[PDB]
Formats: structure tokens, sequence, C-alpha cells
């Protein structure tokens, strides 16, 4: 059978899976910053003096 | 349902366009005149309501549920 | 009104302001009396305030103040209780004609003519005159003397004033 | 002088807690009304001096 | 016991008096009827057995926390609660069965509160963007409330109403929303720039609708039933025995916290039934008469709940008016209890009865400030004559408080000297002192006037008023010495009086280390110093800005001006600390999902239970503890800024008074 500490660490393994995989996850945000980079949207103009 | 959806969106587009022309005209006339139950309240109420309605219509479109662009 | 209520002849001066009719028209005069009477109630000067409310014939407020201060004092062995009770016996002698006519404050007059008998009952109780005290509360009609009166007095009580 | 016997006590505990909650709640509400009152009194009694100081400043000129 | 028909004795008597019957097939049918009635009585008894089994099974399956409260499905629990609240409203109940259902309703509502106060409710239906699903949740919650009200309207049975009153309290504690976050004020924004007014309507026109609809649904239930519900409840508040009387009075307090949404109608209905004056007279005669020493401790909780209802009334504008329209201050001030000089063997019971009166009298001062917005936009004749408090009414309240404090003078001298022969002070003597200094700060301007009005008459009374003033003044000034200079020693000498305060004596504050009790003492001492400084300001600086009485003597007997300068420096230092500490609490609230396990122990402090709580549970508990502690700190930051302004004003006014007083010796 499970122990309360195994039920509880299995919960933490699920909680830390979802934050990585849901539509508003870490994975999504690291493709948008990558999309904005491919589409030049962070290359601010280099004024020179 | 897809006809009715097209017909909502085509009528919303037409009302936003007409509202955008009226807001341009009234934004001239609200400079020019200020330097030398009231039915006015109805236009102002329908002007905020027909902003917030279009805003709620677009949040209820974009904020699992398949985003209608997917479908 | 600050002048009239600070005056050590205030009632006499407020009456004299009824003669200066080219300086104070009678509506301004009545409202100087209204503001002076309220600014005597604000001092606990309930007798001074009553004589001011009498000066403008506002007999509802006269009965309202009198019943309110005498009910809160009714049973007390205090100088204010006996002073206000003799003042009430004067208001009963001389003003009862006017006080017994008003359309409003009718129940306030019934209560005034019950409180001026309840004070007379407690006068005799606090002086061991128990047979005369019994006769004062019998001749007040607020209690049952027999079992046959109980449902009547248990109804009559519902038409007293909230000062009894 | 004063399963199911333990359930009696648990139901009575729940009633006593539900009575205690409101008396603690009404007390934090009272504390907040007290402190907002002295804040309002200060800013009122402050402005009264700002206006009286104006009614003294002019008088020397 | 349960009775059945004796089919043997019946069959024998029917065969003795056979003379009534046409033949024996009639006798055997009258026995068939008895056998049918016994069969349905047996089935009635087994349905009652099964309820008593089912209730004890469920309440044990909840009241031991044997099911993890996170996993307990609110969609199932509300569907059960909605089902059984219908039978709890049935006038064909057993009393025993309706009570067995009622105690099961009570445990389900209490377990739902124990979910709310650890986790957000209904998360699975904010993770659906379904406006349908939150509509189904309101319709369930509403079907429970309109049902619990039917059980009150229908039932004659005290304990069935009493349980429904506990369930109605827990329902209103469930439906009340948590506080919004405080709105930080960027004080430097003084220059010209035009556009961003007009967009600010929209977002409040949403969140004020969305909190609005639930509260308006409760208000649009109460405001259909009102005349019967408040009538039954105000009867029960005086018709019930002891424990359930308290439950009805607590229910009335919870309803008055919502009566604003009906329009103060429950409050107005109570005056339109004499309930306020009748409860004042029920209070003074039974708990504030000469026999107060002999009050039964079971009904001292009836006193505390009656006083907490007067305290809940004085927390409203119309409620302060309605308490003065029943002479509340004057009708408590006439009562024998207040004449009693307390002696050591009884002092705690005197404080338990004096403290709620001083809370009520302080509460009556609060509303008398809102007169200042009279922008004359004339148009419409809505003649609703609501009594905006007049220039009379705050002076009426302050006069009954002046003549209270001045008749009871030797009791208030014993309170205001704080000559504590009790070899430890307590937090409840400080609760009483916080209220006493506030009342003298409020009434201070009448204390100046009634001691300085020189009439051309009785010199023997104006000297007496000024002798009482001098006694109170030296006590209030010596408190400002004791509580500022020995401030730190007092925080190190005070003891708890209750297990609630021992549980604040173990617990640390994460902003401060101290325990939480040593902060609640300290912030009670901030309060004592603040209204003592307001008293000093109102006594040093008079109308017209003339100087009054000297609070601090010239030197660098009264104390000297070193005291005001040291209090100013310590308040400037505390104002600098709380602004760093607020700048920590807002940083914690901006990173709560990224705090260390040690910071989560530093904030939650939940013993060896701290391991058990899940992350989403800890994060929600910390997010609401940080909301509370930001509001506590932003409040103390106001009080201590205002101390700094009061102290600067006191130092400048005394310095100016002495410089003019010296100049007037050189002409």
């Amino acid at each position: 059978t499970f122990t309360t500490s195994e039920e509880r660490i299995m919960k933490k393994i699920y909680e830390l899976f979802e934050e990585i995989n849901q539509p508003n996850s870490i994975k999504s945000k690291v493709e948008e910053i990558s999309n904005q980079l491919k589409l030049g949207s962070m290359e601010k103009e280099k004024i020179k003096y | 349902s897809l006809k009715f959806s097209k017909s909502i969106l085509s009528t919303i587009y037409l009302s936003i366009v007409l509202k955008r022309s009226n807001k341009i005209n009234n934004n001239n006339q609200n400079n020019d005149n200020n330097n030398e139950i009231n039915d006015n309240n109805i236009e102002n109420y329908e002007n905020e309501y027909s902003n917030n309605l279009v805003e709620q219509f677009l949040t209820t479109f974009f904020i699992d549920y398949n985003n209608l662009f997917i479908v | 009104s600050e002048l009239v209520v600070s005056s050590p002849n205030g009632f006499k001066f407020a009456h004299e302001l009824s003669l200066f009719s080219e300086f104070i028209n009678k509506q301004q005069w009545r409202t100087i009396i209204e503001q002076s009477a309220l600014e005597l109630e604000n001092k606990n000067e309930y007798q001074s305030a009553i004589e001011f409310w009498i000066m403008i014939e506002e007999y509802p407020r006269v009965l309202e103040i009198y019943n309110s201060r005498i009910s809160v004092l009714l049973t007390s062995i205090s100088s204010e209780r006996d002073q206000l009770y003799q003042f009430g016996k004067q208001l009963f002698n001389d003003y009862q004609g006017r006080l017994k006519t008003t359309s409003t404050a009718r129940t306030s007059y019934l209560a005034f003519e019950q409180l001026l008998k309840l004070c007379d009952f407690f006068d005799l109780y606090n002086k061991e005159k128990y047979q005369e005290a019994i006769q004062k509360i019998e001749n007040l009609e607020i209690l049952p003397i027999s079992e046959s009166e109980i449902d009547s007095k248990v109804q009559d009580y519902r038409f007293l004033s909230p000062h009894i | 002088d004063v399963i199911d016997g333990y359930l009696k006590v648990q139901f009575e505990n729940i009633i006593l807690n539900t009575i205690c909650d409101i008396q603690k709640k009404t007390s934090k509400e009272f504390q907040s009304h007290y402190e907002q009152t002295s804040i309002h009194d200060w800013n009122r009694d402050k402005k009264y001096l700002e206006e009286i100081l104006g009614q003294k400043h002019i008088k020397v000129l | 016991t349960s009775q059945l028909l004796d089919i043997i004795k019946i069959r024998e008597v029917l065969k003795n008096d056979f003379n009534r019957f046409s033949n024996e097939f009639e006798i055997e049918r009258e026995l068939e009827e008895c056998c049918l009635i016994n069969s349905s009585i047996q089935l009635y008894n087994s349905k009652l057995k099964a309820l008593d089994g089912w209730k004890s099974f469920i309440n044990i399956s909840l009241a031991q926390n044997t099911i993890e409260i996170d996993t307990l499905d609110e969609s199932l629990l509300l569907s059960l609660l909605q089902r059984i609240v219908i039978d709890f409203s049935n006038e064909r109940n057993p009393i025993e069965s309706t009570l067995s259902i009622g105690y099961t309703i009570l445990t389900i509502l209490f377990t739902l509160k124990l979910k709310k106060d650890s986790y957000q409710l209904f998360i699975n239906s904010s993770l659906t963007t379904n406006s349908t699903d939150s509509n189904v949740i309101e319709q369930k919650m509403k079907s429970i409330f309109e049902g619990l009200l039917q059980t009150v309207l229908k039932s004659p049975h005290q304990a069935i109403r009493g349980i429904s009153y506990t369930c109605l309290i827990q329902y209103l504690d469930l439906s009340a929303t948590t506080p919004t976050t405080p709105s930080l004020s960027p004080l430097s924004t003084s220059i010209n720039n035009v556009v961003e007014m007009n967009n600010k309507s929209k977002n409040k026109n949403n969140q004020d609708k969305e909190q609005g609809y639930g509260n308006l649904n409760i208000g649009l239930i109460i405001s259909k039933i009102e005349d019967k519900f408040i009538r039954i409840l105000s009867s029960d508040c005086n018709s019930f025995s002891r424990g359930w009387r308290i439950t009805a009075i607590s229910c009335m307090q919870s309803i008055l916290s919502i009566d604003n949404l009906c329009g103060h109608r429950s409050l107005m209905f109570l005056q339109n039934k004499g309930f306020i004056i009748n409860m004042i007279n029920d209070t003074c005669s039974k708990y504030l008469s000469d026999n107060w020493e002999n009050i039964d401790p079971k009904d001292l909780h009836v006193y505390k709940s009656q006083m907490s209802l007067l305290l809940k009334i004085s927390q409203q504008m119309d409620g302060v008016h309605l308490l003065m329209n029943n002479n509340v201050i004057g009708s408590f001030v006439k009562s024998p209890f207040l004449n009693y000089i307390p002696t050591d063997k009884i002092f705690g019971k005197f404080i338990e009865i004096l403290l709620p009166i001083l809370q009520l009298f302080a509460s009556l001062c609060c509303y008398c400030n809102n007169t200042s917005k009279n922008n004359g936009n004339i148009n419409n004749n809505n003649n609703v004559g609501g009594t905006v408090l007049i220039g009379s009414d705050r002076n009426e309240i302050y006069q009954e408080l002046f003549d209270f404090l001045s008749n009871h003078s030797d009791l208030f001298i014993i309170i205001l000297s704080d000559q504590s022969s009790f070899s430890h002070p307590t937090l409840s003597s400080l609760k009483v002192l916080k209220l006493t200094c506030f009342l003298f700060s409020k009434v201070s301007s009448l204390f100046f006037k009634k001691s300085t009005t020189t009439s051309s008459s009785t010199s023997t009374t104006s000297s007496h008023n000024r002798t009482q003033f001098n006694r109170f003044h030296y006590c209030l000034i010596n408190l400002l010495v004791k509580y500022s200079v020995n401030s730190k020693q007092i925080i190190e000498l005070v003891k708890p009086e209750n297990i609630d305060e021992e549980l604040l004596t173990e617990k640390i504050d994460f902003s401060y280390r101290k325990n939480q009790f040593q902060i609640l003492i300290k912030e009670t001492i901030t309060s004592i110093i603040h209204d003592l400084l307001l008293y000093c300001r109102k006594v040093s600086i008079v109308q017209d800005s003339n100087f009054g009485f000297v609070c601090f003597n010239s030197n660098l007997i009264l104390p000297s001006i070193d005291l005001a300068i040291n209090i100013l420096v310590d308040n400037i230092l505390q104002y600098s600390f709380y602004k760093v500490d607020l700048s920590q609490c807002f940083k914690l609230l901006q990173s709560y999902d990224q705090l260390t396990n040690y910071q989560y122990q530093e904030i939650l402090q939940t013993g060896e239970d701290y391991p058990a709580f899940g992350p989403t549970q800890r994060n929600h508990m910390v997010e609401n503890i940080l909301k509370e502690k930001i509001i506590d700190i932003e409040t103390q930051i106001s009080i201590i800024h205002e101390n700094i302004e009061i102290l600067l004003l006191l130092i400048v006014s005394h310095s100016f008074y002495f410089c003019n007083s010296l100049y007037l010796l050189f002409q």
C-alpha cells in the first residue's frame, strides 16, 4: 500500500508536472519568447554616438 | 449556427465602424465649442455599454476549451 | 439665541424680543425661541426649555419633554424629581386648558395626567402613607383590582404611553 | 452543575466555535472603526489649525 | 418505546364480544387491519433506525478529518446539503429525525468552512471558463439558504431553529468574500498629465457587479421575508433558553453585518418593535445591578453576546442615532455597577463587564465625522429625511460622556493613574486603558470649557470643575510618561489571561524576534500614546489658536519638553522600521510561490503539522496572512505618522508659548 508521505510526494510529482505542461506553462512561454526572437521583435534599434 | 455567427460578426463590425466615424466627428466638435431626463445620457450609456459588450464578447472568445480559430 | 440662552434674564429677554417687531419679524422671533429652546434641552435645562416652548404655544413638545424627564426621575428621591413635580403641578393648574386641547400629543396628555398621579403615589409610599398610596394607584385605572379585570388591563396597557 | 456521545460534544463544539467566530469578527471590525476614527479626527483637527494660522499670518502686514 | 397492537388480546376480546359482528370473517378482517397497521409501524421504526445509523456514519466520516479536506468534493457535498435541507424544512418530520438531519447539515457546513479557510473553494469551476458552472453553484447555495429560512419560518421547535441559526451563520461566513488587496498610493504624482481618468469605470463596473450579485441575491431573499424572519428571530433572542438565546443573538449580529444591503431595515424593524430599548433594560437590570458579583458564568455569555449586538449596532450611522434615541449612555451610566471601586479578589470579573461598555461608548463617537461633502447639485425632490448628524448631536454624545466621566471621577482616577498594585499588568487592563484614553481625547474640549467658563455666580463650583480637571490632567500626563519611557519594560512585564493569548505568546511575527502577544501589547500601547497625544494637542492648543494648559514644562511638577522630543525620535524610528517591514511584506506577496520552506515555516508556524499541508494550501494561507499583515502595518504607519505631526505641533506650540511668556517680562 501507499504511505501518507508517498501519497503526498506523488501529489508533488503531479503538481510539478502540470506547471510544465498546461497551455499557460513554462513550455508555452519559452516558445513565445522564441517566436518573438525569430520575428525580430526584441532587436531594438542601435542608435550610435 | 455558422451563418448566425457570420451575421453577428458582420453586424458588430458595421456598428464599430459607424461608432468610429461618430467618435471622430464628436472629438472635433468637443474642442471647437469650449473657448468663448437628458437624452445626452442615453448616447453616453449606449457608448460605454457598446464598448464593454464588445470587450466581454472578445474575452469570452479568447480567455480545455478549443479557441474558435482552432474549431 | 446664543445671547438669549446666555442671558441671566433669558425668558424675560426672549419675551421683550417680541416687542422689537420692527427689528425682529414674528417668524424670526418664533425661530429664535425654537433655537433657544433646543439649546436649553442641549443643557438639560428641561424647565427653561418648557417655558420657551410655551412662549410659542408648541404644547406637543411641552408634554413630550415633561413626560420624558419625569418618567426617568419618577421613583427617585431627588431634588430635580420634586422640583420638576411642583413645576408639573403648575403646568397642570394653569396650562391644562391648552394642553387638554391638542390633536397630536393627546396620549402625552393622558400620560401627563397619569405621571402627576404616579408621583403622588410614590410621594405617599416614600412617606409610609400606604393606605393613601393604595387609594392613589386604585384611582389611576392602570392595575386590575379583581381577576375579572385582568384581560381588560392586559389590553389597556397596550394603549398607555412608553413613560408608564 | 451541568459513536453518539462523542458526536454530541462535536456538535456542541461546532456551535460554540460558530458563536466565538462572530464575537472575534465584530471585535476586529470595532478595532478598525476606532483607528479610522482617530485618523479622521486628526486630519479634521489638523486642517482647523491650517485655517486659523491663515487667519493670523495676514494680520502683521 | 414503540407500541404495536396485541393481535392475541384483540382476537380474544373480539371473540368474547362477538355480538357486534355479522360473522367471524369480519373479526378476522379487523385483525387483518391491525396486522397491516403493525407492518407499517414496523417499517416506520426501521426507516428511523436507518436514519440514526446513516447520520452517525456520516458525522464520524467527517468529524475525525479521516477524508483529506482538499479531496472532499464540494459538488457532491452541496448536492447532498441541497437534498437534505428540503426534508429539514418538512412539517411532517419526527423531531428526532429532523434534529439528526440538522446536526448533519451543521457538520457539512462546518467542513465546508474548514475547506474555505485552508483552500480556495470551487477551483475546478474557475478552471472551467463556464459561466454555467458558477451559476449552478450559486443556484445550489441559494436553494440551501431559502430552505434554512423555511425551517425557521415553519418550525415551533427551539433546537431545530437553533441549529438552523448556526447553519445560517456558517452559510453567511461561507458566502462572504475575502478582502481585496490594498491599493498602493503613488504620492508624488502632482503634474498636469491628462488622459487616464476615463478608462477607470470599466473594471469596477465588473468586480462591483460580481461581488454585487451574490450579496444582492442574499438581500433580495431577506427583503421578501424580513417582517416575519426578523420578527421570529427577535422573539427567539428573548424567548429562548440560555445557550440557544446566544445562537439567536449571534445570528442577529451576522444579519446586521448584511442589513446595509437591504437598507438598514432589520435595524429599523428592531426599533419599530422596541427591541433595542427592551434589550438595554434587559442588560442594565440583570448584569449591571448590585448583584453583578453573583452573575452565573453560563449567562455571562448571554451578557457578552447582548453587548456584542449593541457593539454591532453602533458600527452603523443610523445605529449610533438609534442608540442615542434610546438614551444608551445615560441608561448604562445610571446603573449601580459603575459606582463600584474594584478590589483584588474580584478585579477580573469587573474588567469582563466594564470592557464591553467602554467598547460600546467608544463606538458611539466614531460616525460623527462625515458632514463635509455638501456640493449643491439641486435637481430632484427625493425627500428621504435621513438624519445627518448635526452640530448638536456630537456635543450631546460628548456631554453624556463628560458628565459620566465627571460623576464617576474616582473610578476613572483609579483607572487613569495606572498605579497597578497587581504585580503584573494584563492585556485586558490595557484593553480598558486604550478605551479610557480615547474617551478623554474625544471629550477633552469640554474638559477645557467646563473648567474655564467663569460665570459671575458660584465661585465654589467653577473651582471644583477645575480641581477635577487638574486631577484628570496630571493622571493623563503621567500615563504619557509611564507608557512612553517604560514602553519596552511593559511589553516585557504583561502576561496573557487566556489560552488565545498563550497561543499568541508561543507564535513569532515574521516581520519582527518578538512573539505576536508582545506586538498586540505594543500596538495597544501605540493606541494609548496616540489618543493621549490627541488629548495633549486639544488641551495645549485652544480655539482661535490661543494656548491652553501646559503639557510639557520649559526645561532642556509637569514633565519637561525632553519627553516630547524623545517620543518624536522613537516614533520617527518606528515609522522608518514599519516602512522597511512593509517593503518586506509586499516583496513576500510579490514572490509567495518562490519562498523557501523555511520562510513558509517562518510565516505559517503550524508546529509539526507544517509537513501535512499541500503547496496550494500553504500558498493560499500565506497569501491571506500577508494581506492581513500588510493592512495591520499600513494602519500602524498612519497612526505613527500622525503621532509625528502631533509631536512637532506640541513642541512648536510649547516653545512659542515659553518664548512669548519670557518676552512679556522685558517691557
